[PDB]
């Protein structure tokens, strides 16, 4: 369990749907989700911050999560020298997301023997 | 015969609480809050004595003054103070210590119990009656055969039979 | 007797009336009300994704976009997400008659469409 | 529900629309008055199926939107609940249908006598399965439930939107081999008039069968009634 | 006290023109033994003919055997302000059951005198006649009689001169078998979707527009006339005790001569199929299961049948039912399995849907038959059917869940080795790719 | 007054109520909240839900108490297997065909069914088959 970051779909639609499942289970209260529906008609996120300097990284979110949206991924070499840096936002997941999925996928194709 | 919720824990909590010697205890106004060591500012405030009504999207009851002796359902609250948004991020900031507390700790069985937990600590307080519900129908559709009873367009006429 | 009310004569002020959140077809009919929150009204955002996303950069709406609605026989389609169920979302059955491949069902959970030819059309 | 109607829902088509225009006939307008005649004025809302029915036969064979409105407009009752009474029975069509319209029972009963060979038989000569009709708007398939005709099944039922309210004709066709329906489709297509009933005898008395769905076996065996019809008689009600 | 039942005299028989043979005009009913001595009967009274027919014992034929003596009390002896009703239940899409339709098809003018004698014994203003929308001949004969018995006065003010005021109209329905229930043919008939309606109320205390209304069948009806005529004492020589009374029994299925024919209550069944119906098809040793009350019932394998008789209180005790007492025969080379799936099938396509249980679990006990059939399915999964079955049955709005469970209850009860047969043998087309 | 309060027993309790009141209100009067999905204060009585069924003395099935009548001297039983396995049957009968739709679902969190599914249902479903596809509405 390290790094927090948002997953897509492979067609590139993100995962999350705003369910707030995370939000509601996190006992950090380090989730701050504002949401509204998309232009397209499509339920999405306005707004998917969680503090990194608050979070715990217990993983309960990833465990909360239906759509395996939300995940903890294998980077955690991601020290920063402030402390503003570490307030993740939601394109900062994404782009983490995008960078680790591959990784996160395989490690999926693992742990769905056990999840 | 006697049976008000009669299996479960909570018959050990009616009990324990009517104590001789411990059910004689009062204090006076404002005196418990002199033991609270807060700052002196808390009781300035004006606090809220009431039962949320229940809400609107649900049939449930169980969470409203029906089951009024079953569970604690008077609750205290405060006036909201200011809030505003985090410059950085957007998040909600607010000072208000009294903010929470209340409505997630402070629940009564009855409002006399919040009426002398108020007066104890010196909280100036508003009483509001909830109101009743009603459980009496409508003459209308009062029982299942008034859905189909003569109502609804007067006796038939035969006058539309052969030979009328 | 009873004579009909003329909505068209109502006055509207121009300024509420030209930010109605209107919607592209997508899953619902073209134009209708978009629910909204109050978020990017001080920074006058009026687009959903301009809210979060900065930059040119391709949008999830333009990449779902460039999928061409899927063809499969029957009358109801199950949608997963993914080739094995467990690692995408949960099923959704999405009803397949009165759709076609310009007006197909498109999915709740993937945004993925999907239509039959088989309602007799 | 039936066959060819997939949806509960209107759609919408040049065909049948709000523009869709339908008046009744003048025969058509005496004949609902004189079933509206059957009911109190003050609950004349009961005799909207008949008169759904009439409208059916009125229009060709099916009800549109428009017939829907206009019946509503008849009774003083709201639509909805026209959409709904029309939604709820089978015979009620809600789409374009062919000049003659065939249903088969598929009940057990029938199944066992051999339903699925007949059905088979029908949609190697007509060229078309359940839910569909000829290209040339003759014949319209359909699949119904048990239709009281056991003891002579296998049985299909043809109605006819030819002639029209004063012509429709709603005919039993009963103990069938895929030969005898055969001619039958073949004879109404000429222009014959099929002979209703069953095709080996007059009515449910004892008689042969069909054995597997595809031969008749005539067998001989006690029969009842064959005497004299009893006299009138009653009893001293006194006593 | 007679023992054997069976065999009955053409000479009793209460229908001597079911098969048409004679002359369908009221000429020919009225010198057949119809509409005679109609008025003086009419004279005689209320509680006499309440009286005459609680003596006869003769139970409601619509399917569930109420005395109908009882029945027709259960309408109020005073007036209130409303009109008395009077229906007759003429659907008859109970699968394998046709008689009603040769009733009306044949015997019109029985079933006419019928209703004026129920009017007069209820007090029924007016009448109706509910016939099935697909009926429309008969629907057409029932219209002539109708109007052939106006013409003579039978029906209208002053009924076949006895003071009397008696009224009777014609109405079809348009293809639900939903509609065969009372308060469901009261639903259908005041102009809305046939959903029916929960007892209490019932419908003599808020019937047709809140009317008091007793929806009775086409063959009750009929034959009370006949029983008025001929006695109660006379109708009471047949069958059993509280048994009482000829039926008529339509015979389907895998049968030499399948035939609507009627005869006495208690016969065999051997005796009922053998005779008057020239046996099973490949004989006696080649049947499998009879249903013999319709389709809703439960149906009975080769030991039960051979030694039960038709009875109400013989079929009950073999946890099955009279029924319609209509007659559906099935070989040895049926699949069973098909025959109950295809009618789980029609009852998923009969359901009214207006209540929850029934209306989700017919696609449920369809699909789960459906599996069964091609084997794809598992042992504890028939112990799953039979829970669901059990869920159903008694918990919905009408009974035509227990109409749609029971069917299958027998089904595995007496042919459990069967499914649990085709169950395994899809190991033997479906396992082999498996490894 | 001809006793305008009428008594009946609701699990061996003694609960007077006004007369023409049904076994819902009896209940309720009786402090006991049964599960209900269709009955409405305001509205008239549906009585297709099935999940106001309850058990009465001499009644082989159970009773709508959304729509049965109380009639006196009833006896009503509220917790007995038969009232447990018949709710349960029902939630079951209800959740075959609806749509796994309560992440999207706005009503979350304050939906009826799913807490009438927490308290009065299973935890375990045994339906594997494809679902009934509703299309939407414009209103
Ligand atoms: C699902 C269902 C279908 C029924 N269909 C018919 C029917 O087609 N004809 C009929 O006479 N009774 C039918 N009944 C029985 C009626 O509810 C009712 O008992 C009958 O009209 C009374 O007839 P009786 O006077 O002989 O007792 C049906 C009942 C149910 C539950
Ligand atoms: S990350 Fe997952 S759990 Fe959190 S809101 Fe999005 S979809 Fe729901
Ligand atoms: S890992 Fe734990 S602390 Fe971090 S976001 Fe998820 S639930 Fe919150
Ligand atoms: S049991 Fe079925 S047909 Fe009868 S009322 Fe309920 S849903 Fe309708
Ligand atoms: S089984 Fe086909 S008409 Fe009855
Ligand atoms: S409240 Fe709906 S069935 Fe009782």
């Amino acid at each position: 369990r390290g790094e927090h970051a948002l997953r897509r779909y492979p067609t590139g639609e993100e995962r999350c749907i705003a369910c707030k499942l995370c939000e509601a289970i996190c006992p950090a209260q380090a989730i701050t989700i504002e949401a509204e529906e998309r232009e397209d008609g499509s339920r999405r996120t306005t707004r998917y911050d969680i503090d990194m300097t608050k979070c715990i990284y217990c993983g309960f979110c990833q465990e909360a999560c239906p759509v395996d949206a939300i995940v903890e991924g294998p980077n955690f070499e991601f020290s920063t020298e402030t402390r503003e840096e570490l307030l993740y936002d939601k394109q900062k997941l994404l782009e983490n997301g995008d960078k680790w999925e591959t990784e996160i996928a395989t490690n999926l194709r693992t742990e769905s023997l056990y999840r | 015969e006697f049976a008000t919720a009669s299996a479960d824990y909570s018959i050990a909590m009616k009990k324990a609480a009517e104590i001789t010697g411990a059910a004689e205890s009062a204090m006076g106004p404002k005196e418990g809050g002199f033991t609270a060591g807060v700052p002196l500012d808390t009781f300035t405030r004006k606090a809220r004595i009431y039962a949320p009504a229940r809400t609107a999207s649900q049939s449930g009851l169980a969470r409203t003054v029906d089951f009024a002796t079953t569970t604690p359902a008077w609750k205290i609250e405060f006036e909201p103070t200011a809030k505003w948004q985090n410059p950085l991020m957007g998040w909600t900031s607010s000072a208000d210590p009294l903010e929470n507390v209340g409505r997630s700790a402070l629940v009564f069985y009855t409002k006399e119990e919040a009426m002398r937990f108020c007066e104890k600590l010196g909280w100036e307080y508003e009483v509001t009656e909830p109101n009743k519900r009603r459980t009496q129908r409508t003459k209308r559709y009062m029982q299942y055969g008034d859905n189909f009873g003569t109502k609804r367009a007067g006796v038939p006429d035969l006058s539309t039979l052969p030979s009328n | 007797v009873v004579p009909t009310f003329d909505w068209k004569k109502v006055p509207v002020p121009s300024t509420t009336a030209k930010d109605i959140p209107v919607t592209v077809k997508g899953a619902t009919p073209a134009g209708d009300l978009r629910a909204t929150s109050g978020l990017g009204l001080g920074d006058g955002i009026k687009n959903h994704t301009d809210k979060w996303l900065d930059g040119d950069k391709k949008s999830p709406m333009e990449y779902i976009n460039e999928v061409a609605p899927i063809k499969v026989k029957g009358l109801v389609v199950a949608s997963y997400g993914s080739d094995d169920p467990a690692l995408g979302c949960p099923v959704e059955y999405i009803n397949l008659k009165g759709t076609s491949l310009e007006n197909p069902a498109v999915c709740k959970y993937t945004g993925n469409r999907y239509y039959s030819d088989d309602w007799k059309g | 529900t039936n066959s060819t109607d997939i949806f509960n829902i209107h759609k919408d088509t040049p065909e049948n629309n709000a523009a869709t225009s339908f008046e009744f006939s003048e025969a058509t307008l005496k004949v609902v008055n004189d079933i509206i005649a059957r009911y109190p004025p003050n609950y004349k809302q009961s005799a909207i199926i008949p008169v759904l029915d009439v409208t059916q036969q009125e229009n060709g064979g099916w009800l549109s939107l428009a017939a829907m409105n206009r019946v509503a407009k008849l009774l003083d009752m709201a639509p909805i609940r026209v959409y709904e009474v029309a939604t709820f029975y089978t015979m009620f069509n809600r789409t374009k249908i062919g000049k003659y319209h065939v249903q088969i029972c598929g009940t057990t009963p029938c199944r066992l006598q051999g339903s699925q060979k007949i059905e088979e038989a029908i949609t190697k000569h007509l060229g078309i399965g359940i839910g569909q009709t000829t290209q040339d708007g003759l014949f319209t398939l359909g699949e119904m439930e048990c239709m009281g005709a056991c003891v002579n099944a296998p049985m299909v039922a043809i109605a006819d939107y030819t002639k029209g309210v004063s012509g429709f004709e709603y005919i039993y066709y009963e103990d069938l081999t895929p030969k005898d329906i055969v001619n039958i489709l073949d004879t109404i297509k000429k222009g014959g008039k099929p002979k209703p009933g069953s095709q080996y005898r007059l009515k449910a008395e004892p008689a042969g069968a069909v054995h597997g769905g595809e031969k008749w076996v005539p067998k001989d065996g006690e029969t009842t009634l064959t005497g004299a019809p009893r006299a009138p008689y009653c009893r001293d009600l006194n006593a | 006290a007679k023992t054997s039942f069976g065999g009955l005299k053409d000479e009793d028989r209460i229908f001597q023109n079911i098969y048409g043979r004679h002359d369908l005009s009221i000429k020919g009913a009225m010198s057949r033994g119809d509409w005679y001595m109609t008025k003086e009967i009419i004279g005689k009274g209320r509680d006499w003919i309440i009286d005459q027919m609680k003596k006869s014992g003769l139970r409601g034929r619509g399917g569930a055997g109420f005395p109908s003596g009882l029945k027709w009390s259960f309408m109020p002896k005073a007036s209130d302000g409303r009109p008395s009703y009077l229906v007759v239940n003429g659907d008859e899409s109970e699968p394998g059951t046709c008689k009603d339709r040769e009733i009306m098809r044949h015997e019109p003018h029985k079933l006419v005198e019928g209703c004026l004698m129920a009017g007069v014994a209820m007090g029924a203003r007016a009448g109706y006649i509910y016939i099935r929308g697909e009926f429309v001949q008969e629907r057409r004969a029932v219209e002539r009689a109708i109007s052939e018995a106006y013409a003579k006065g039978f029906l209208g003010k002053n009924a076949c001169g006895s003071g009397v005021d008696f009224d009777l109209m014609v109405h079809y329905g348009a293809g639900a078998y939903i509609c065969g229930e009372e308060t469901a043919l009261i639903e259908s008939l005041e102009g809305k979707q046939g959903k029916p309606r929960l007892k209490p109320p019932f419908p003599a205390g808020v019937g047709l527009y809140g009317c008091p209304t007793t929806v009775t069948n086409v063959e009750t009806v009929a034959v009370s006339p006949t029983i008025l005529r001929r006695g109660p004492e006379w109708f009471s020589s047949f069958g059993r005790k509280n048994n009482a009374g000829t039926k008529l029994f339509c015979i389907s299925g895998h049968v030499n001569r399948p035939v609507t024919v009627e005869e006495e209550m208690s016969i065999p069944l051997k005796e009922l199929i053998e005779r008057h119906a020239g046996g099973v098809r490949g004989g006696w040793d080649n049947l499998l299961a009879i249903i013999p009350g319709g389709s809703s019932v439960p149906l009975l394998p080769k030991k039960i049948c051979d030694g039960v008789l038709m009875d109400f209180d013989a079929l009950k005790e073999a946890q099955s039912g009279l029924g319609t007492a209509a007659v559906i025969v099935m070989d040895k080379s049926t699949d069973v399995i098909d025959a109950i799936a295809r009618l789980s099938y029609f009852y998923k396509h009969e359901s009214c849907g207006q209540c929850t249980p029934c209306r989700e679990g017919t696609g449920w006990l369809y699909d789960i038959m459906t599996r069964m059939k091609k084997g794809d399915a598992r042992l504890e999964e028939i112990d799953m059917l039979w829970e669901i079955t059990k869920q159903i049955e008694g918990h919905t709005i009408c009974a035509l869940g227990d109409a749609a469970a029971w069917p299958v209850q027998g089904l595995i009860r007496h042919f459990r080795g069967e499914m649990e047969e085709r169950i395994k043998s899809a190991g033997g087309k479906k396992k082999l790719a498996a490894t | 007054p001809p006793s305008d309060h009428l008594e009946v027993f609701v699990n061996e309790q003694p609960v007077k109520i006004p007369k023409g009141s049904s076994v819902l209100q009896a209940c309720d009067a009786a402090g006991i909240d049964i599960p209900r999905f269709c009955y409405h204060q305001r509205l008239s009585i549906a009585g297709n839900c099935r999940m106001c069924l309850v058990e009465v003395e001499k009644v082989p099935k159970p009773v709508a108490s959304c729509a049965m009548p109380a009639g006196p001297g009833m006896k009503i039983k509220t917790e007995t297997p038969m009232v447990k396995k018949a709710r349960e049957g029902v939630m079951e009968f209800l959740l075959i065909n609806h749509p796994l739709d309560c992440p999207i679902c706005d009503q979350g969190g304050e939906c009826d069914l799913q807490d009438q599914a927490m308290i009065f249902g299973s935890d375990r479903s045994r339906f594997v088959e494809a679902k009934r596809a509703v299309e939407d509405k414009n209103l």
